[PDB]
């Protein structure tokens, strides 16, 4: 009419959401004069969220635009009570100062047992799966070239366990399918998730499932928003999932339900496992009772001449491992699993019939979960049940399948694909430990070798990805002499977040960066996590907001004048604020831009990066001490444009990889300086530059496929949403990893309404998603390859021997107290857990009478530094809650709202009362067990009543006394205020 | 003419809608605190237009919660414009091209604001502290007529929230509700004859807000 937008002469440009992994996408706009964001909404144009966003994607204006972020850098010295306001340049050098000290100081060249470490035991980092993929590669490289050791973030901690089980199971970690995929689904089994609210936008696809006859299940303690929706929701006692899991197995193998063709095609049913194999009673046989630990030869293959694993295709031989299957499932009833899991038979029943019928060829159940137990003890097997079930209902690789292993941060899937953990570099690669001296026996050690020619076995290419890691860091270097610069871990010893802290609170470490973390709230017992901060001399804090870390030295309880460390704290740009890629949950590399200039003074962190690697190369070059090579030698040239600034697109271009010296593969011809199209044309001999292998072909001489916005798709390909033309998806664009499992041996789809693949005869291609491995179908087998193209033999492992606890998953009770005992064997909890009381009888302090679990709502992000700073979010949220039953409110005579107590051995917090009918109490054997709930996203910073940490009540996984937290279950008492 | 059609049955109370209604306007956050629900703030005010109200109940011996995103229903015959208009036909507006009802800063003169706000029969309209002036969902009138949806129904990721010429959403409501009646035999449209934004409910209107229907 006449109205005008407030946003028409606006600059106008594209972001993706800097919350969870869903990716949606943004459109900003941009006041031209000020270069302030005026508008921030969603992207009508973008395939996963068609414009929509939840409550904290569409409060991202207020996020960018917010007074509390500290315009300066602030520094405070030993002993002060206040911050100081600095510059940037006395920051940036002091710091580089620091660095170069202290690194010298506990720099290790040999260590005791005479091996070359070349490492620095006295400097950690944690963070970020909050930065771009550009900026977490240069930080782990920076990292790296100090020689750090400890290099963590948050992966650690929620998706570890799910690496670890999947990549057994199916041959990588990530999730198998994608956002739009789920429409797909004939079953959507959310199992330990809450994706209406911790992945909000996935249900635009969930619910369009539901449009076409899906049933949607939730199996959770709790009834939350999402159970508003599901078909069936089945509340289950926390921590027994394995029970309802395993009897899921039971009922799919004993009702013949599975999906015998592909069980025998693409999973390793038919493999004959060796006489050494036994369980009894709980334990698998190789058992060591004093190091609790298990002799994992016993379970191994028995192997046929050529030294591959022999195999009955027909499933019948006593030791296949379908037969041992049968038998081991054999206890899992469904009266057992009532019992145990506090669930009614009847619906027990109703959850398995409706999810197993999914195991037709032309049908799909999906399982979404998501964080899962943080012990291993509990996750990891819990994931190894649902990845079998999977494999023998035929759900992986298909339209609507999948283990959708949902990721938490918006690229936390890239912060882990770069290194960002002690155990690996940027691809997956291992790091180097003491025990391994010289690169000849790096790459020995972690390339496998298979004699089966019917098996791709991808990894063989380890030592392509291994050359061309070490060049894009030191291209100068031959590979023998720069291999030596990648610090080696003492053997043996863990440098983990599990761990990290332990060594900070005795003293081990000197330095600390904080990047883009809270572990003052996030890690496990924040009281004895803030403990350990005052023993640094030094911290490094790079944040959005002044927050509970950087300024732990003035938090609860702390006497500024008895805390000797000195904090630098740098304010950084937002997301909206910075140019760079993200990767989301279904690995999908989406390119983002600037909209609003980064708000004064702030600078982002690949900027920060950047100048203090500068600065401290330089300060090496002048004063070498014990090894400056490894330091000085990197290639941060690579990172920067011609004026010296972070230059995402050269980052981006090196992640993906160039030639360095001009070769030829195949009938491929490259120039130096040309980019690498494919990871498959990487080199071993040092020709090649590439970041992180997987990302081999997102920016090729055709450009960045990250930025592309291209909807275009064939008949075949809309009719179940990949959009391989909307950026790009790791591993060479392949959005449905495992996709050969879709089709039988021929090539043709199992699911012809929604394939993903079909092999074209007349053209020797596939069409529809880029094949999971482009070989001629399986039954080709002069040129063909089999299905799960990252194992050993190419088949998916259902008996999965590489996990510590046991080749198939058991039951275990995960929690000491109370004493509830359990049907399936005399084993009462996992025979490797090392925190439990066996010789004598748990000892339950009556003190602490009730399970507290901790879990997300939809208007908070993590710690909640970001939302708590957010004022429509925490004017949603506006503070510390606990949810209990009607039945423990009137226990302990509660009200509705009432100020609440809550303590555990570890400490003490408040919340506001919230008491809901959607928490029951559990009966088990006579027994009434109570579990409330608490948001652990407040904090004590901000605002003045919204709370502190949940974490101040947690304990760690283990032995440890901070560190990685057992965030699901750990007891407390509540009490009215 | 413009119209609304909410299906609560599809809502997941993301409160993207919340938000994005005070981020195109520019509202402010207001004071809250937490005395026992996740529903926040508790209820209209000057600042906020969209209120996703949360309530828990146990239906047929199960528990539910049942989500309704509150804004003004822009009625075709506005009762809060009516009485106003005795005082001064221009502090609402009655846009005859989108049947928007708004409330402009002239209501800061209206001497008789609570007979305005009494009128509302879904209790809607809300005061700012220092005057007599009113503010409420104003359709996102300045959107409707520059080629873009409402700012919540863009916002909104499960289809709870559409827009359009109200012939369409009038239809899609009926449609909608015939689809649901069988299974959910108390399922209703909040008085469908009247408004411009027609809510769909899978239970009595008033276990999910007392004053949804009039
Ligand atoms: N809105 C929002 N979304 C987020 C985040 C956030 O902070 N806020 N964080 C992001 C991150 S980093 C991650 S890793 C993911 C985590 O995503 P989720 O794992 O979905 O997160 P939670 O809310 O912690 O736990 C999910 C559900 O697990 C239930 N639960 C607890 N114990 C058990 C159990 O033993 N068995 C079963 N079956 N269920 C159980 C809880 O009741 C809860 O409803 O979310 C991401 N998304
Ligand atoms: N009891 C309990 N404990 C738990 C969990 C639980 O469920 N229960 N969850 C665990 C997991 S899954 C997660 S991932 C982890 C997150 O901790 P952390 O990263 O410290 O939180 P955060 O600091 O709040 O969020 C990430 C940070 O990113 C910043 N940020 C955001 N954008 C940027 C940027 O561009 N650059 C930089 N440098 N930083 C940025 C945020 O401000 C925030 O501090 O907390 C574990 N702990
Ligand atoms: S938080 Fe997740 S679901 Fe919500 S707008 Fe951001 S990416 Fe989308
Ligand atoms: S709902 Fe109330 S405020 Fe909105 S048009 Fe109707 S009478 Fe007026
Ligand atoms: S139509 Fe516009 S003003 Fe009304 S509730 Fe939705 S976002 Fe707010
Ligand atoms: S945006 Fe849609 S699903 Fe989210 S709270 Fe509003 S109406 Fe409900
Ligand atoms: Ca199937
Ligand atoms: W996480």
């Amino acid at each position: 009419a006449t109205m005008a937008l407030k946003t028409v002469d606006a600059k106008q440009t594209t972001s993706v959401c800097c919350y969870c992994s869903v990716g949606c996408g943004l459109i900003v706009h941009t006041d031209k004069k000020t270069n302030r964001a005026i508008n921030v909404e969603g992207d009508p144009d973008h395939p996963i969220n068609e414009g929509s966003l939840c409550a904290k994607g569409a409060s991202t204006w207020q996020l960018a635009e917010n007074e509390r972020r500290p315009a300066n850098p602030l520094y405070r010295a030993p002993g002060s009570d206040q911050w100081e306001e600095k510059s940037w340049d006395w920051m940036l050098d002091t710091i580089a100062e620091r660095v170069a000290k202290t690194r010298e100081a506990t720099f290790v060249t040999k260590n005791a047992k005479g091996q070359v470490v070349n490492r620095c035991d006295g400097i950690a980092s944690v963070g970020s799966a909050a930065m771009d993929n550009e900026e977490c590669w240069i930080y782990q490289a920076w990292l790296r070239s100090l020689g750090l050791f400890y290099i963590e973030h948050q992966a650690r901690i929620x998706h570890s366990a799910t690496v670890a089980a999947l990549a057994e199971s199916y041959g990588r970690g990530a999730m198998t399918n994608h956002w739009i995929d789920l429409k797909n689904s004939d079953v959507i089994l959310m199992m330990g998730s809450n994706p209406a609210e911790n992945h909000p936008i996935s249900f635009k696809w969930v619910m369009r499932a539901k449009d076409k006859g899906a049933t949607l299940i939730h199996v959770d303690p709790r009834y939350t928003r999402t159970s508003t929706k599901c078909d069936l929701y089945a509340p289950l006692r926390s921590g027994s999932d394995i029970a309802f899991l395993n009897g899921m197995t039971k009922y799919i193998l004993e009702k013949e339900l599975y999906f015998k063709d592909y069980v025998v095609n693409y999973t390793n049913a038919s493999f004959i496992v060796g006489e050494g194999f036994a369980f009894e009673e709980g334990l698998f046989a190789g058992y060591n009772k004093e190091t609790r630990k298990y002799d994992k030869s016993k379970w191994g293959f028995e192997r046929d001449e050529n030294g591959n694993p022999k195999r009955d295709e027909t499933l019948k031989h006593p030791r296949c491992v379908f037969q041992i299957m049968k038998k081991h499932y054999e206890r899992y009833d469904l009266d057992k699993i009532s019992a145990i899991c506090g669930t009614p038979k009847e619906l027990i029943l109703k959850v398995y019939d409706a999810y197993c019928a999914t195991g037709k060829p032309d049908k799909a159940g999906t399982i979404m979960y998501a964080m899962g137990w943080t012990q291993h003890t509990v996750g990891v097997q819990n994931i190894r049940a649902m990845s079998i079930n999977q494999l023998l209902l035929g759900n992986i690789g298909v339209a609507g399948g999948g283990v959708n292993a949902l990721r938490g941060e918006a690229n936390v899937q890239g912060s882990t694909d770069h290194g960002l953990l002690m155990h690996i570099y940027p691809g997956y690669l291992g790091t180097a430990r003491a025990s391994i001296p010289t690169y000849e026996e790096y790459t020995k050690k972690f390339t496998p070798v298979s004699k089966d020619p019917q098996s791709a076995n991808w990894w063989s290419n380890f030592p392509k990805y291994s050359a061309s890691y070490i060049k894009s860091m030191w291209p100068d270097a031959d590979l023998n002499e720069a291999y030596g610069y990648l610090p080696k871990g003492e053997d043996g010893k863990d440098y983990s977040w599990l761990t990290l802290f332990d060594d900070m609170f005795q003293g081990k470490i000197k330095g600390f960066f904080a990047w883009g973390q809270n572990p003052a709230c996030s890690g496990a017992n924040s009281n004895k996590t803030r403990e350990a901060l005052t023993k640094l001399d030094w911290m490094v804090n790079v944040n959005i907001f002044d927050n509970e870390t950087g300024s732990f030295w003035r938090g609860p309880d702390m006497d500024p004048k008895k805390i000797k460390t000195e904090v630098f704290f740098l304010p950084c740009a937002v997301a909206i604020e910075k140019e760079g890629s993200i990767s989301n949950s279904g690995r999908w590399m989406q390119w983002r831009y600037v909209g609003p200039e980064p708000r004064k003074n702030a600078i982002p962190d690949g900027d920060l990066i950047v100048e203090l690697a500068k600065r401290v190369q330089k300060l090496l070059a002048k004063t070498p001490g014990k090894l400056a090579a490894p330091v000085t030698k990197l290639k941060t040239d690579y990172w920067v444009n011609d004026h010296g600034h972070f230059d995402p697109h050269k980052i981006a271009k090196l992640i993906n990889g160039f030639a360095l010296k001009d070769f030829k593969v195949g009938d491929v011809e490259y120039k130096a300086g040309q980019q690498i199209a494919t990871f498959g044309h990487l080199q071993a001999d040092g020709s090649t530059t590439s970041g992180c292998w997987i990302y081999t072909g997102s920016y090729t001489e055709k450009g960045n496929m990250a930025a592309r916005r291209d909807k275009t798709q064939t008949d075949m390909q809309a009719k179940i949403g990949l959009y391989p033309g909307w950026t790009w998806a790791w591993p060479v664009n392949r959005r449905i990893i495992y996709n050969r499992a879709s089709v039988d041996l021929n090539g043709k789809p199992y699911a012809p309404e929604k394939a993903v693949v079909e092999w074209n005869a007349a053209e020797k291609k596939w069409v529809g998603d880029v094949p999971d491995g482009p070989w001629p179908p399986q039954a080709d087998k002069e040129k063909g390859k089999r299905a799960f193209i990252m194992k050993p033999e190419g088949y998916a492992y259902l008996y999965g021997p590489g996990r510590e606890d046991g080749p198939l998953p058991e039951y275990y009770e995960p929690m000491e107290c109370p004493v509830i005992e359990h049907p399936f064997s005399k084993t009462l909890h996992n025979p490797t857990a090392l925190h439990f009381a066996t010789e004598e009888k748990a000892v339950c302090d009556p003190r602490y009478p009730f399970i507290c679990s901790t879990y997300r709502v939809t208007e908070h992000w993590q710690t909640g530094l970001m939302t708590r700073n957010t004022p429509w979010l925490l004017e949603a949220e506006p503070q510390m809650f606990c949810e209990m039953s009607e039945e423990l409110a009137t226990l302990r005579g509660i009200k509705n709202g009432d100020k609440v107590i809550l303590e555990s051995v570890r400490g003490k917090l408040w919340a506001k009362a919230i008491i809901t009918k959607r928490i029951k109490p559990f009966a088990i054997q006579g027994q009434q067990v109570h579990m409330v709930g608490i948001p652990w996203h407040y904090g004590w910073s901000f605002p003045k009543n919204g709370g502190d940490a949940a974490n101040i009540l947690t304990p760690s996984v283990g032995n440890p006394n901070t560190g990685i937290p057992e965030t699901k279950a750990f007891m407390v008492n509540v009490t009215k205020a | 003419s413009k119209g609304f059609f909410v299906d609560t049955t599809r809502c997941t109370a993301c409160r993207g809608c919340q938000v994005a209604c005070k981020q195109w306007h520019g509202n402010p956050a207001t004071p809250t605190e937490n005395t026992g629900f996740h529903q926040n703030p508790p209820d209209f005010n000057f600042h906020t237009y969209k209120l996703v109200r949360m309530h828990e109940q146990e239906i047929d011996g199960r528990i539910d919660w049942l989500f309704f995103p509150d804004q003004c229903r822009h009625c075709i015959a506005p009762p809060c414009k009516a009485t106003a208009d005795m005082e001064d036909e221009s502090a609402i507006i009655h846009d005859d091209a989108t049947g928007c009802v708004l409330f402009t800063p002239k209501t800061k003169d209206l001497e008789d604001y609570e007979s305005v706000i009494s009128a509302c029969p879904y209790d809607v309209p809300r005061k700012v502290a220092e005057s007599n002036q009113m503010a409420k969902c104003d359709m996102c009138i300045d959107r409707i007529t520059n080629g873009l949806r409402p700012a919540c129904v863009t916002s909104c990721p499960t289809g709870a929230m559409n827009f359009g010429d109200l012939s369409e959403m009038e239809a899609m409501a009926s449609a909608r509700l015939a689809e649901i009646k069988a299974a959910y035999s108390d399922a209703k449209l909040c008085d469908p004859d009247d408004v411009r934004v027609i809510f769909l409910t899978a239970h009595n209107p008033k276990l999910y807000h007392e004053y949804a229907v009039a």
